[PDB]
């Protein structure tokens, strides 16, 4: 750990920790994005960004990050997620609800899959990490510093994954995989929640009304 | 040209 | 690297090897959906498998595996692709029919960092192999049977990459960290084929047509 | 799904 360091990263993690249900969920966002910006703000050479690069990062990711905490916030409870909110969406009810087919995708492709391979809070927040500087992030100004910073994300993921976990070869593989899941479910959470805005049925508080609002 | 994030990116 | 080796996973990729644009670029896309059947049979042990299996697989997979494909043929042309069809085509000529957006993405995203890199013939037969074998696949009758191919073939991979290029220690990581943009383009590329169906004056062959068909 | 069926059959 020279310039990258695991635990500060994990750090962060354990820093920031916690009828319609669709309803909830979203209270439930407006008020984690709050607590996802300080989250980013411990993480180490993020501040170190103008501002305006931090918040096209931000902007650029909000969707994937929270997702995946709540994901592994999941691992305990059996068919459903629990909320920052304290509340717990069963599968029942956001089948009820409309979303059921979003809320299966999740649970198959992330939380069991997570799961499965009791995926460490540090391996946690060092995926959310690479997700941050995405540098492949539009409006970026510098887009090399962002690169080789998940450079250095990545590098200290893997020398982490051999050191806790060298009886398994293919574990450093395995969480970058799913990654592309992880892509893949935040584009179509978002497209649910313009829907969502679009028929106003919904109330969204300001903080998320804002994420979707455009650039 | 969204304020309330910038503004916690103060803090 | 003998239950699942690289160097045939390079012959499966030495064997297939090849007016208003959008349309240019979809017959080029539906000539190359025959061509992609003939490199799944021989990416190993693809065909072992429930042959209902080699369809969902497929299905689900198809997007990514052809822009890959073509993405890394352009590494020669400077700012533009290179179809299976030997036309070359231009980021204006994108431009100006309106998809601008997308194609500059594949450009940015995916074709520079190709180069960037020197991604090699291999490498890229690798990462095609792990699209291939999506254990997320739903419908997939073992798909666990699945999660294992691309477990063997990410590993092969690294064996090669700790080889050839020895100097090069973050390579792995840095080929597997295209995939969840090859995701992301894929979702909105299709997502216009939808609508070139919809609109209904671009054509559309008989291969492409089914593979743009309600599962 | 036809064609991709009669590909892979042969
Ligand atoms: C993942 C989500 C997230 O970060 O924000 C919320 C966005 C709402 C609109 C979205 C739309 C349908 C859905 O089910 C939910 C309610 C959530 O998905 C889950 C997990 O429930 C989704
Ligand atoms: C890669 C493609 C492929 O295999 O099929 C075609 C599918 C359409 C929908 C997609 C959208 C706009 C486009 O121009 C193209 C035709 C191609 O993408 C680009 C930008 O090269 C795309």
């Amino acid at each position: 750990n020279e310039d990258m360091p695991v635990e500060r990263i994990l750090e962060a993690e354990l820093a920031v920790e916690p009828n319609d249900p669709v309803t909830n969920i979203c209270q439930a966002a407006d008020k984690q994005l709050f607590t996802l910006v300080e989250w980013a703000k411990r993480i180490p050479h993020f501040s170190e960004l103008p501002l305006d690069d931090q918040v096209i990062l931000l902007r650029a990711g909000w969707n994937e990050l929270l997702i995946a905490s709540f994901s592994h916030r999941s691992i305990a409870v059996k068919d459903g997620i629990l909320l920052a909110t304290g509340l717990h969406v069963h599968r029942n009810s956001a089948h009820s609800a409309g979303v059921g087919a979003i809320f299966d995708r999740v649970l198959t492709e992330l939380v069991s899959k997570m799961r499965d391979m009791q995926m460490d809070k540090t391996e946690l927040g060092c995926l959310r990490a690479i997700v941050l500087f995405n540098p492949d992030s539009k409006g970026l100004s510098n887009p090399a510093e962002v690169e080789a910073l998940r450079e250095k994300v990545y590098a200290s993921l893997e020398a982490y994954c051999k050191h806790k976990y060298p009886e398994q070869p293919g574990r450093f593989a395995k969480l970058l995989l799913r990654l592309p899941a992880l892509r893949s479910i935040g584009l179509k959470c978002l497209e649910h929640l313009f829907f969502f805005k679009l028929i106003g049925d919904t109330p969204i508080d300001t903080f998320l009304m804002e994420m979707l609002e455009a650039p | 040209k969204h304020k309330i994030l910038h503004r916690l990116l103060q803090d």
